[PDB]
């Protein structure tokens, strides 16, 4: 039994998670559970957006974050560093940028920590944001070459993207993202009002079609008359 | 609240209560008999406009 | 000394932000950080070597004069002011009246500054002011 | 678009639901309604009373205290342990017995234009000078005058019972 | 602190209760039911003002429960302890790790550490109690507390208090 107030699921927000609330999510036997002594849902501890992290990266100018699209090859310095932004490329798991000179192109590897403080540097706020939970069991220092650390780096990119009738009611009875189906939704943060019946489905509601598109009150006027 | 399927809820809905004890004014065969009679105290809420039962 | 707490050791040039206060107890400065550590809580004896004061939260202010003891006479001198109450006219004119009278109360908060007769000082002061 | 000011009586933060400004069941705007223990007693006392004449239709502190614990018994369902607390607390601890004295009381304190909290304490909690009350209730510095903040004491006290 | 606060609750009525006299049994329950509770976020629901005017809006009946939810808005007077507030009340149990004082329908505990350092604990008088030159502290004395902390779960408040500043302690 709980003292909570019980509801029905409204709306699903979807949206991502900020490096800050995976923290502060987190508990960490502590995922009887040694964090609620129970019942238990599950507590957190502590590849998809490729094509995402290319094409903001190529409408965006990667040396000031500020908004150029695809084609445009100059900074156009209103505000701006004049830099030429390069021609990016998907090689396996790595994004790679030319630069054309003013004779082969430039070419080197945009690194990761690169493109984070690009997309930092770029102006939903509150669900969603271009920079952006370990499951819970129901679900460089010293030398390091730089050819070492890149190989351990894709080795650590890899793995983590292999990763990724009982009652009398029934006995008398006898376009949101989860109705499609999810990482577009988080991406725009889209919001689901989960009036489909899909949504009520996968909630486990009633949902708003032949008897349940209604509600049933109840009334004192009548109930004072009839006696 | 503008001023001033459903008959399966409402028969199923009074049958449950008639099952748990609740008065009756006139378990699906007397939810039948007071639909009949007009002897339901509910309304309708249809999405709003509330319709009462006996009306 | 010079910019910083001498409790904590907090430098002006680290924190710009970081201010002092004076407890008119023992006009000894001190961070309003430190003020909040120690005296929130309760009254404490005031963190010096050698002194055993106790000082409330509440009496601290701001210093105006950078000399601290002539923040020490104007106090005392606010203070004395407060219970002495005179003018020229309440004297009927009588202008040597007066200024004799202004000498004793100069007089009286000197001794309050040196403390030679505190004792005694302080009881007259209490009786002026009741009566 | 919700997501994630601790509360403080001395700095008049209570937070979220005991804001100044308060919207009442019609809607219309009303002023945080903080009672003192001699408003609060009478107030309970009054509501009891007057539930009790409800259902019959369908002094020294210790007369006092027994005449609010049978009332208290008869007018009340189970677990009614904290009310009864209560009651007993506040008749052990209130400064103005009859509804005239607590009448002058609000009259006097709502012309000095305070935070209803910082009032509700002033009739509440006993002081003798305006550095007890302002030590007391931190909220009142730089607020209050002591001149007036010590007339107002004494005025209080005058109105005490016994 | 007392305060009257304007509430609102969510009572559900079991279908045996489906008479003409319904009105009657959510007034029952609204009172067996908020008097006495400790709601976290107003405090000690204490009395129900204006007993004859609840408003009783339509209910609800539940899809598979049977019951009928009814929205109920009522007035009521709530204590709602704040951190930094001053208090009395009637010391109830003392102990080596602190005193209760009991603030109304809320218990206040005030630590060791929050006492001045002149009280000692001594258990050699009987109730035990805390023994300093100018006074004693023990059960049914009364002391005047601040609230030093609140932690406001959802169905209880617990506070701490304090008693070392000044003006504060025993009457
Ligand atoms: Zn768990
Ligand atoms: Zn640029
Ligand atoms: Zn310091
Ligand atoms: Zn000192």
């Amino acid at each position: 039994y709980s003292s909570a107030p019980l509801r029905t699921v409204k709306e699903v927000q979807f949206g991502l998670f900020s490096p800050e609330e995976v923290r502060a999510i987190s508990v960490a036997p502590r995922l009887k559970c040694q964090t609620c002594q129970e019942e238990c849902p599950g507590h957190f501890g502590h590849v998809g957006f490729i094509a995402k992290i290319k094409k903001v990266c190529e409408c965006v100018c990667m040396h000031c974050g500020k908004l150029l699209c695809k084609t445009k090859m100059v900074c156009e310095t209103r505000g701006g560093c004049g830099n030429t932004q390069p021609t990016i490329r998907k090689d396996g798991l790595k994004l790679v940028g030319s630069w054309k000179k003013d004779d082969e192109p430039e070419l080197r590897v945009l690194s990761t920590e690169e493109i984070l403080n690009i997309f930092k540097h770029i102006s939903n706020e509150v669900f969603s944001r271009p920079e952006w939970p370990v499951p819970p069991p129901p679900v460089e220092h010293n030398g390091a070459p730089h050819h070492a650390i890149e190989e351990a780096e894709s080795l650590l990119q890899f793995h983590v993207a292999t990763y990724m009738p009982q009652s009398e009611e029934t006995r008398a009875e006898l376009t949101g993202a989860l109705m499609r189906c999810l990482f577009e939704a988080g991406a725009s943060a889209e919001l689901d009002d989960c009036r489909g019946v899909s949504e009520n489905v996968i909630l486990g509601q009633m949902a708003p079609i032949g008897t349940g598109a209604f509600d049933v009150m109840i009334d004192e006027e009548s109930l004072v008359k009839y006696m | 609240a503008i001023p001033k399927y459903e008959r399966a809820r409402i028969l199923g809905t009074r049958a449950l209560q008639i099952s748990m004890n609740a008065p009756v004014f006139v378990p699906l065969r007397i939810a039948m008999k007071e639909l009949a009679e007009k002897k339901i105290p509910l309304v309708i809420r249809r999405y709003f406009e509330d319709w009462s039962v006996e009306e | 000394n010079k910019d910083m707490c001498p409790i904590c050791k907090t430098d002006r040039y680290l924190s710009p932000d970081v201010k002092f206060l004076v407890n008119p107890e023992c006009y000894h400065r001190i961070c309003e950080s430190c003020v909040d550590r120690i005296f929130s809580l309760g009254p404490a004896q005031c963190p010096y070597k050698g002194c055993d004061k106790i000082l409330r939260k509440n009496k601290f202010k701001t210093q105006i004069f950078d000399d601290v003891e002539v923040e020490k006479e104007v106090d005392i001198r606010k203070r004395v002011f407060n219970v002495f109450n005179k003018t020229i006219d309440d004297f009927n004119g009588d202008l040597v009246e007066y200024n004799k009278y202004l000498e004793e109360v100069e007089d009286i908060i000197y001794k309050l500054d040196h403390g030679i007769d505190v004792a005694k000082t302080e009881e007259k002061l209490r009786t002026y002011e009741e009566l | 678009r919700r997501l994630k000011e601790e509360e403080n009586a001395a700095t008049l933060q209570l937070g979220q639901e005991f804001q100044l400004k308060q919207i009442n069941h019609q809607g219309e705007e009303e002023e945080l309604i903080a009672l003192n223990l001699s408003e609060a007693r009478l107030v309970i006392k009054e509501a009891l009373v007057e539930r009790r004449r409800a259902f019959k239709r369908s002094e020294t502190r210790e007369k006092e205290l027994e005449s609010i614990d049978v009332l208290l018994e008869q007018t009340t369902g189970g677990n009614n342990k904290d009310l009864k607390n209560t009651m007993q607390y506040l008749t052990n601890f209130s400064r103005f017995r009859d509804q005239e004295t607590v009448g002058a009381v609000i009259q006097l304190l709502k012309s000095t234009g305070l935070h209803p909290f910082e009032v509700a304490q002033l009739g509440s909690l006993a002081c003798d000078t305006a550095d007890e009350a302002k030590t007391l209730i931190p909220s009142l510095n730089n607020k209050i005058s002591d001149d007036e903040l010590e007339r107002i004491l004494k005025e209080l006290s005058n109105l005490e019972t016994l | 602190m007392f305060f009257i606060k304007d509430l609102s609750l969510n009572i559900t009525l079991h279908p045996s209760f489906f008479g003409p006299r319904m009105k009657q049994y959510l007034k029952t329950k609204l009172l067996e039911e908020v008097e006495g509770s400790c709601t976290g976020k107003f405090g000690y629901i204490l009395c129900v003002l204006d007993y004859d005017n609840i408003d009783i809006q339509r209910g609800r009946i539940l899809p598979t429960d049977g019951s009928a939810e009814f929205n109920v808005k009522y007035r009521a007077v709530v204590f709602k302890p704040f951190k930094g507030e001053v208090v009395d009340g009637t010391v109830v149990s003392c102990s080596q790790h602190g005193f209760e004082v009991q603030v109304g329908p809320m218990k206040v505990f005030v630590t060791k550490h929050l006492m001045p350092q002149d009280l000692t604990f001594n258990a050699g008088s009987n109730p035990p109690s805390y023994q300093s030159s100018e006074d004693v502290i023990t059960i049914k004395s009364r002391i005047r507390v601040k609230i030093e902390g609140c932690i406001s779960q959802v169905s209880s408040i617990h506070a701490i208090g304090s008693i070392k500043e000044d003006y504060l302690g025993a009457i």
